[PDB]
DNA sequence: CGCCGCGTCAGACTGCACACAATCTAAACCCTCCCCTTAGGGGAGGGTCAAGGC
RNA sequence: GCAG
DNA sequence: GCCTTGACCCTCCCCTAAGGGGAGGGTTTAGATTGTGTGCAGTCTGACGCGGCG
């Protein structure tokens, strides 16, 4: 799945996929070396779904990197829970 | 014949081009078959070099863990799913592992052709195929210039018979027993030769790594490189026979691009380059005529060159396409509205912001010649109305020298310390101006004292005692 | 060796005014790199201001 | 196009 | 006056989060097409030289 087709699958812009690759959040499965074209697979959509599910909760990008790479990390989500409670009060 | 009657390069091109008769529907198929026969011949020759198929096998081992995809290494199979390629690489692997353990020598010389004609099944991509052929090329080319310098290691010693020297060199290739009979010749030349028999050693034995590196010896892969050259020069003179026979297609396309900023021959040369690409990328097994594909490539090359090199100040292909779209939209609006469209309504026929269209309209103009006759006078050109605007007027040069003199007067009407602080604080009589810290380091003084000095000196120069010479330089 | 064809080379000098050229066509993908978006933070580089002692 |  | 001295202060460059927007570059396009045409200029004469050419 080339980046255009995949960007329409997940319904997000191309620059978002470029950015998620740049920061190492969502890396394409296979980058063609001379052109540089990015090609994704189903198991990239499986990760983008998790990314978008966490990003609708307001988690900052680095928090998502930690949430996806470090397990049993409920203290960061609870911390974010307390911050969201503070912003709701505010 | 007609040779010598014209000097026009376009007449010469057409005359020389028309000596090649066109191809029929089955002529292109024959020529494409010859091209692919040449490339599979060089394939089946390089399959004699086993490290080639080991590289391709470890490339598939990279495809195992998603280092690449299958479309990057193989484009098809003749005798696309990953279903068949697993047993395909099993077919090549089983042949390689059965060819490995055999060392013999007529016993081990049919296994290699079995390897080559099982490897023929792979329709390789140009990437890997080019990689293998230039790899074996550079390998035998370095060991081959090594063989050539082994020969011309005798030319520094003497001038020698090579026809007597070729009968010896081939076949031993692990020892100097071919070099031992050179002193059995003992004509004067073969005196000098033997005294360099030491500095030939590190040459004459080091290809002995490749004697066991490829598994083959140098005369076998010598014939393999010779048949490589036969195959690739067979494909090369077949692509040339298909390029030369479609050179009228280029002209039929390139006449449609004539007055767009390039000469006719520039267009047909760029079309020729595109046609050579079209020949390189043609698949006759699609059952399509050559004209349908070659037109795409010729059109691409020609329009690309018009975009690149038809303008004096080059605009990119994105702006070239925007200008072309604007001109087409504008000639449709002119036909509809019966008048030239103003850029505001041209901004709603297109869907761009209006200042973008205004700057796009400002771009497209081409530079005027500085030799255009004005009013067609042909004794007055545009270039002799253009003034040099970078010069400074000699009144301003005289003013600058007068100001330098006045500043010298005023600064000599100060003490040496204040004049030095002002001549370093501005760049007067120096090549550079300095910060307060640099002027202070010149005087082993901290910056604020330098600031105080410079302030009091400016206060003195502001007085009506010293400033009536300087105030005259400020225009009221 | 003498002749005819062909090519090349010239063709006043100053001034005003005017004013150039005008036709001529691809699209859909992808990539990288640059600059931009908030509401100010952080810091290098470089002046400036009252104070004080020499 | 014009002036001498 | 000659200096210092700590405290301020200015401009300017880059940085923030998560991408937007654009510029400027690459690449392929598979029915089949296979020799440039201006409704061109050509319109200047005389001297000289040189080269095919009988
Ligand atoms: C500098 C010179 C004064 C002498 C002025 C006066 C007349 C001006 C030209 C004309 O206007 C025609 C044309 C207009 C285009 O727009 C730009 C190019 C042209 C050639 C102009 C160039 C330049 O500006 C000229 C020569
Ligand atoms: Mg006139």
């Amino acid at each position: 799945s080339q980046i255009g087709l995949f960007s329409k699958i997940c319904r997000v812009t191309i620059k978002t996929l470029h950015y998620y690759n740049k920061i190492g959040l969502l890396v394409p499965a296979y980058i063609n070396p001379d052109n540089g074209y990015r090609f994704y697979t189903s198991d990239q959509l499986m990760k983008f779904h998790q990314i978008a599910s966490l990003r609708q909760l307001g988690f900052t990008i680095t928090e998502i990197v930690t949430l996806t790479q470090d397990e049993n990390s409920c203290h960061i989500i609870e911390r974010r829970r307390l911050e969201i409670q503070k912003q709701i009060r505010d | 014949s007609e040779i010598g009657r014209t000097t026009d390069p376009v007449r010469m091109y057409m005359r020389e081009m028309g000596t090649v008769e066109l191809l029929t529907r089955e002529g292109e198929i024959d020529i494409a078959k010859r091209i692919e026969d040449g490339i599979n011949q060089v394939q089946c020759s390089v399959a004699e070099y086993p490290e080639a198929i080991t590289y391709l096998l470890e490339q598939y081992d990279r495809v195992e863990a998603e280092e690449a995809r299958l479309s990057d290494l193989i484009t098809g199979f003749v005798d696309i799913d990953p279903e068949l390629a697993r047993e395909k690489f099993a077919e090549l692997r089983a042949q390689y592992v059965v060819t490995r353990d055999t060392i013999k020598h007529a016993t081990a010389q049919e296994e290699i052709l079995k390897l080559s004609e099982v490897f023929k099944q792979f329709r390789l991509v140009p990437k890997q195929f080019d990689y293998l052929v230039n790899s074996m090329r550079v390998m035998m080319d370095r060991v081959r210039t090594q063989e050539r310098l082994i020969m011309k290691l005798c030319v520094e010693q003497c001038k020698m018979p090579k026809k007597n020297f070729i009968t010896l060199f081939t076949g031993n290739e692990t020892s100097d027993t071919w070099f031992n009979a050179a002193i059995a010749m003992n004509k004067p030349w073969s005196e000098k030769l033997h005294d360099v028999s030491e500095e030939v050693h590190r040459a004459l034995q080091k290809l002995q790594q490749i004697e066991e590196e490829t598994g083959l010896t140098i005369e076998q892969v010598k014939d393999i490189n010779r048949r490589m050259s036969i195959g690739e020069a067979k494909a090369r003179r077949a692509k040339k026979e298909m390029v030369e026979a479609n050179l009228r297609l280029v002209i039929s396309i390139a006449k449609k691009y004539t007055n767009r900023g390039l000469q006719f021959l520039d267009l047909i040369q760029e079309g020729n380059i595109g046609l050579m690409k079209a020949v390189d990328k043609f698949e006759y097994r699609r059952g399509y005529k050559f004209s349908t594909y070659a037109t795409w490539w010729i059109r691409q090359a020609i329009t690309r060159s018009i975009a690149d090199q038809a303008r004096t100040i080059r605009i990119p292909v994105h702006m070239i396409e925007t200008i072309n779209k604007l001109n087409r939209i504008s000639r449709q609006m002119l036909q509809e509205m019966g008048r030239e469209p103003t850029p505001e309504e041209l901004a709603e026929r297109m869907l761009m912001p209006e200042d973008k269209i205004r700057k796009v309209l400002k771009i497209a103009k081409e530079p005027i010649s500085m030799e255009t006759p004005i009013g067609d006078d042909e004794d007055s050109h545009l270039g002799d109305f253009i003034e040099d605007t970078t010069l400074e007027l000699p009144l301003d040069s005289a003013t600058t020298e007068s100001l330098r003199a006045a500043t010298h007067d005023v600064l000599a009407g100060l003490t040496a310390r204040e004049a030095k602080v002002l001549r370093m604080r501005f760049g007067i009589d120096m090549n550079t101006d300095y910060t307060l810290e640099e002027v202070g380091k010149q005087f082993d003084v901290t910056r604020e004292r330098i600031r105080q000095i410079e302030a009091k000196a400016l206060r003195k120069l502001r007085h009506p005692s010293r400033s009536e010479v300087l105030r005259s330089f400020l225009d009221d």
